[PDB]
């Protein structure tokens, strides 16, 4: 009586397809024919991903679809003990019902299924150094000789699931232990759409859903979730309503006159994913909100310059195919403001994945831990079609100092070999960096790496400072035509974060001396461009 | 005798009573004995209703009987025909919010009940057609006395189940191989048993860690213990959410370091809600000084002076258990001025008996006993200002001035949430005082000060430590105003060479320019 | 510190002993005898 | 079989008791079941006194009752309507 669209997983057809295909094709075709093609049988499976994609409810599927007795499950370390020789014993356990009914029915048994749960906790790579030996290396022996021994086996099948694919000894993956391996990712679009209508089908088929909730438009406002995360979102959505009709303050009281009319509305849809669910791989506002903290005016020429330019890099590594990686370096005077332009690109680009990496979050540490940061930082950029990276401040990051000189050599070495590793192919990334020192990076051989270079320039005109303060609007317009006299004949050397430092601090004077004081300061600052 | 939970099906039951008292007069409150399938049942009579109600009545083959288990009666219904299932509520009649004791934490209980208990209490055949699962965790996080604990108490206490399981810190580690996994394992025993006899039915199960950080860390970071703590952590992430489903479980857990927790235990789906108790504003110092003084002022053991008011505006960011600290000590003063025995404890009882705590108490305390971690200190500028200020010119009225106006812009802005300035002159000068006085008058309600001879001996990193720590505890205020004095001595400089420490120096430029959390 | 550390052997050790069995055997043997005299004095 | 540690106020099972018993004669050392809030309990006369010490006596409504829990007995009593009182010397001269 089994059916597909009964196990109720979305978004996996292909490694579902591929697994039937490897593992279960030979047990259904009529006996006759495989004997006369003398072939043996699969005996195992490796599933390995991120945190929360669905690997254990693909196992409990598989355990549920077969006429087979009922599978053995093992809960990670469930089989240590402290006793000499028992955590053996333990394991000969497992298969003693195989190899019996083996003996008995010949090649007419059932089937056997076993389930390891985090099977990297007793699997580890065997010590094979002397005075290194590891803390227990017989019970890897053990199974590697039961699993495939003097004897033979033709009635069991072994799933494993792991989230470190790198830790299992290498014998035990060889094609005649566990020969199908797979790996399970995040989803795309349809498969995002697949799972929310599988959650939801319950919900629609007795009216509790409203009218206005369109699936279509949740599936594309949310970008890389993980499985588990829609459902979380549906839950809280859930919750929401079910709230709302109960007032308990004081003393619980279910009101059950208007509670026959719940009804779901998007309403609680939107401030779900305002407020409870937060992604992983994914990005929210908060970040943005903490960089870019006074928006982005266009007081001259040369900012729009900038931004075309960066439309134009995003453009080409999202449809180039000889260069699959492109990188740019923003540079300029101090206080001109680069960061807050190269978060606004990176916001424009609508890639699924944006991650900032700088220095505010690694006060303290110590070359090593800088390295291992950013490589984990890269290395989660891998696993997505499109991802944009901004690295900020270079030189900070370098730990420089003009006297000496004195910087970190291995953190450069890391950077320098880190910008030309090309992704796993059929993937594409890009790369910004910030500096406020050219030279010192040109003497260190570094400017061969990036690709291309952009320009940030200062305000030097009075037209220009007129126009951001009236932007602004913090002078009104006799003040302004003060301004203007006074400085419309000269030229000017400053930058945007300075300029507001400027006014703020002009301001606190009493109401009659505020122009005077700004003019001092202005004064006082000095050009030297 | 016979009792037993076996399930009993209604409709057979009700098929069968249906055949036996056919064409048989029945009566409102009339009580009678039913035997279905040997069984022996009370049967009590509580309402009639014609095909209207009327008192007595006549079964015939197509009335319809509705059966419903009597009050704390094991009797397992199940069926359609019953409309009562005598569904035991999972509160405890008696509770109401105000009696539990918790003040300035409206926000965070409103958001807990809606997202963990929502579930658990509305009808229930509602929410079987949605097919939801229940939430499975709660972690809670903040800097000590703030009332993590309480609150895990109190919810605790909330519910009808059962008494909860405790694990006090690390007390499940052992020496021998292959114990702590035993250890975390038979923690669950009582609840697989109960969702495998008892299916949809089971009563719910607690479980509350304290400390959990002390036993759940990132696996592959530290080095020395890899194997048990990794051991440990699968097992508990294998046994919360594994192949053999659980839906009657909640666990509690608790930390004072969020960072330092596995990722993989913190997705839906396993602990998911995560609150952070933070320093309450004024209205909760009001409402937490009301509890705190309620039984006094019921029995007339408090004075007509003492104004709750003013006190909740006079302590300035202060906690839970201070404010609890006040209290106490303001009475054990009068306990005291009445007892007068220094060469052996003598009791009177002449005015033991007009005990009255009056203003003078609350005062006296306040400016002696109680001293807030996150508030200001008086004992350092007598220790930097040893002479007083003396006027001998315009410069020193210039200077105060400045810090005057730098102190207003920090206070008014919207725009410059930080502000920095340098204080510079010859030696033998005096800058510390002049900064130390202008710190003081600010008027903040956070002040502190980083001097190196407090580091005497120390490394870079032990250096690099002590001012993070200082920095992020002024991040938990709404102003502040931190004074770093001898810049050169924390970075060791000398001439010759020049020789100096570049983590220091990196660290402190970082650290000028990192703008607090929104709002401070 | 030190890893977890495996336990140690065992070694058991029986109760009962020949000579005791003896000593048993004398304790058995005088009731058939009592059974006897008390059978006669019934019959 | 019932015994049970909750707290019992022995105003409100003293004034039922009233309630139950009043007008009816009561000797010392009588021995009664008395039904309080559905639980039941065994009652021992142990004192009278006149409204002087009597052997048996008149219970009115205005009579004082004053309860005191058995030897060993796991009752707990509250309220003002008991005999039993505490006080621990914690210092000594
Ligand atoms: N493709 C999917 N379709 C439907 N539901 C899914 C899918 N993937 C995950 N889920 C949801 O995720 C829940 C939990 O996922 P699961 O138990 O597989 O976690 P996991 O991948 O084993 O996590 P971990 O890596 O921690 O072991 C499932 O019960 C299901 O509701
Ligand atoms: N047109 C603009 N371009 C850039 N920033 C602007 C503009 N208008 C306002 N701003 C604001 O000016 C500030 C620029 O500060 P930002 O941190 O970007 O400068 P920076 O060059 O990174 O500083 P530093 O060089 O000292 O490290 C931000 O608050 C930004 O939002
Ligand atoms: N919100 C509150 N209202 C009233 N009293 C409170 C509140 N929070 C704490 N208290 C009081 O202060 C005490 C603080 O102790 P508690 O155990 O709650 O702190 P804690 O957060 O566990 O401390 P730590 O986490 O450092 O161990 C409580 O026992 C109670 O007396
Ligand atoms: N008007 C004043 N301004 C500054 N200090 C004053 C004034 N009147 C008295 N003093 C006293 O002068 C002393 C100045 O010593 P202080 O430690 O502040 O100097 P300093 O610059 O830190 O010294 P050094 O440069 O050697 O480290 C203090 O005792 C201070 O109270």
């Amino acid at each position: 009586d089994w059916n597909f669209e009964k196990m109720g997983i979305g978004g996996l057809d292909k490694e579902f397809s591929d697994i039937f295909r490897r593992a279960f094709a030979s047990r259904v075709f009529p006996p006759e024919i495989v004997e006369q093609m003398g072939c043996k049988h699969v005996k195992g499976i490796l599933l390995y991903g991120p945190p929360g994609c669905g690997k254990t409810l693909l196992a409990r599927q598989i355990g549920k679809m077969l006429n087979a007795r009922e599978p053995k499950v093992v809960n990670g370390p469930e089989i240590l003990n402290k006793y000499v020789g028992e955590s053996e014993a333990n394991i000969r356990k497992l298969f003693a019902d195989a190899e019996e009914e083996q003996r008995r029915l010949g090649a007419n048994s059932g089937l056997h299924i076993i389930i390891f749960d985090e099977i990297d906790a007793i699997c580890k790579q065997r010590g094979s150094m002397a005075g290194s030996t590891g803390v227990h290396d017989t019970v890897v022996n053990q199974l590697l000789s039961k699993i495939d021994g003097v004897e033979q086996l033709n009635n069991i099948l072994v799933i494993g699931m792991t989230n470190r694919p790198d830790l299992i000894d290498e014998a035990l993956l060889r094609p005649g232990r566990l020969e199908v391996k797979m790996e399970i990712g995040l989803p795309d679009e349809k498969g995002r759409l697949q799972i929310l209508h599988i959650h939801t089908a319950r919900m629609r088929g007795h009216q509790l859903l409203s009218a206005d909730v369109d699936i279509k438009e949740l599936a594309v406002e949310t970008k890389n979730f993980s499985g588990a995360e829609l459902e979380g979102l549906v839950r809280a959505a859930q919750s929401t309503a079910m709230n709302r009709h109960i007032k308990a303050s004081t003393k619980v009281e279910v009101d059950m006159e208007k509670a026959e009319s719940l009804q779901v509305t998007r309403g609680d849809f939107l401030a779900s994913l305002e407020n409870d669910i937060k992604p992983a791989f994914g990005t929210n506002q908060e970040d943005y909100a903490s960089y870019i903290m006074n928006g982005i005016i266009k007081w001259g020429d040369p900012v729009t310059r900038v931004l075309d330019d960066g439309e134009l890099l995003v453009q080409q590594t999202k449809n180039s195919d000889r260069t699959p990686l492109v990188s740019v370096l923003l540079e300029g005077p101090p206080h001109s403001g680069k960061t807050a332009l190269a978060a606004k690109i990176a916001e424009e680009s609508n890639f699924p994945f944006i991650k900032i990496c700088s220095p505010d979050k690694m006060i303290g540490f110590s070359e090593t831990a800088k390295c291992q940061a950013m490589k984990k930082i890269f290395d989660d950029a891998y696993k997505s079609q499109l991802s944009c990276v901004v690295v900020d401040d270079i030189e900070r990051l370098l730990d420089y100092v003009p006297i000496g000189p004195r910087f970190s050599n291995l953190v450069l070495q890391a950077l320098l070999v880190l910008l030309k590793k090309a992704p796993p192919q059929g993937r594409k990334l890009l790369i910004i960096g910030t500096t406020s020192r050219k030279d010192v990076l040109q003497e260190m051989e570094m400017l061969n790496a990036f690709s291309t270079t952009i320009h940030v320039p200062n305000i030097a005109t009075g037209e220009q400072l007129l126009e951001a303060l009236e932007l602004l609007g913090n002078f009104k317009d006799k003040e302004r035509t003060t301004i203007a006299q006074q400085v419309k004949g000269k030229k000017v050397w400053i930058g945007i974060k300075k300029l507001l430092m400027l006014i703020e601090m002009s301001l606190q004077m009493d109401p009659e001396y505020r122009v005077r004081k700004f003019l001092a300061l202005l004064r006082e600052e000095g050009a030297s461009p | 005798k016979n009792i037993d939970s076996n399930p009993y099906d209604t409709d057979k039951m009700a098929a069968e009573f249906i055949q036996q008292f056919n064409n048989q007069a029945f009566s409102v409150g009339q009580q009678l004995v039913f035997s279905f399938n040997d069984k022996l049942f009370g049967l009590l009579v509580k309402d009639i209703e014609a095909m209207q109600k009327i008192e007595v009545g006549l079964v015939v083959g197509n009335s319809q009987v509705a059966f419903e288990k009597a009050e704390n009666s094991s009797l397992n219904l199940i069926g359609k025909a019953k409309t009562k299932e005598n569904r035991q509520s999972i509160i405890n009649p008696d509770w109401n919010f105000e009696k539990m004791g918790i003040g300035g934490l409206d926000k965070e209980f409103s958001d807990i009940f809606r997202r963990a208990f929502a579930s658990r209490v509305f009808p229930p055949e509602i929410v079987e057609q949605m097919g939801c699962k229940h939430v499975k965790g709660i972690l809670l996080y903040g800097p000590p006395g703030c009332g993590k604990t309480l609150l895990a108490r109190q919810i605790g206490k909330m519910l009808n189940a059962r008494e909860p399981k405790v694990v006090n810190g690390p007390e499940i580690l052992n020496k021998y191989v292959g114990e702590s996994e035993a250890n975390i394992r038979k923690l669950f025993a009582d609840a697989e048993e109960e969702q495998r006899r008892l299916g949809a039915n089971s009563g719910l199960h607690i479980i509350i860690f304290d400390e959990i950080d002390a036993i759940c860390k990132q696996r592959g970071s530290m080095a020395g213990s890899t194997g048990v703590h990794d051991t440990v952590v699968n097992q508990l992430l294998s046994k919360i959410d594994g192949v053999e489903q659980l839906n009657n479980i909640l666990v509690i857990g608790m930390t004072n370091r969020p960072d330092l927790i596995d990722e993989a235990l913190l997705r839906p789906g396993r602990l998911e809600v995560k609150m952070e108790i933070g320093l309450p504003d004024e209205k909760g110092r009001l409402q937490i000084l009301h509890i705190h003084t309620a039984r006094m002022r019921g029995h007339q053991l408090l004075s007509a002076d003492v104004d709750i008011k003013e006190l909740a505006v006079e302590t300035k960011n202060f906690s839970g258990a201070e404010l609890e600290g006040l209290v106490r000590a303001a009475q054990s003063t009068a306990m005291n001025r009445h007892i007068k025995a220094s060469t052996k404890v003598e009791v009177d009882m002449e005015k033991a008996e007009s005990l009255q705590v009056t203003r003078g108490d609350f005062l006296a305390s306040l400016e002696n006993d109680i001293k807030p971690a996150f508030g200001t200190n008086q004992e350092d500028y007598a220790s930097y200002i040893m002479n007083g200020i003396i006027k001998w010119g315009d410069p020193v009225t210039r200077v105060l001035d400045d810090g005057e106006l730098l102190v207003q812009q920090t206070k008014n802005s919207d725009r410059t949430p930080l502000v920095s300035v340098l204080l510079e002159g010859p030696p033998h000068s005096g800058k510390t005082a002049l900064a130390a006085k202008i710190a003081e008058e600010s008027n903040f309600p956070f002040i502190k000060i980083c001097s190196p001879d407090k580091m005497i001996g120390f490394s870079e990193t032990a250096k690099c430590q002590a001012m993070k720590k200082i920095f992020d505890d002024a991040y938990k205020s709404q102003l502040s105003c931190v004074v770093v004095d001898d810049i050169e001595r924390l970075l060791d400089y000398v001439p010759i060479g020049p020789r100096f420490s570049n983590l220091v120096l990196q660290a402190l430029l970082v650290l000028l320019k990192k703008a607090p959390p929104q709002g401070r | 510190g030190n890893p977890a550390i495996f336990a140690s052997g065992i070694i058991m050790d029986s109760s009962i002993s020949k000579q005791a069995l003896s000593e048993i055997e004398t304790r058995h043997s005088e009731i058939i005898k009592l059974e006897n005299s008390i059978r006669e004095l019934h019959d």
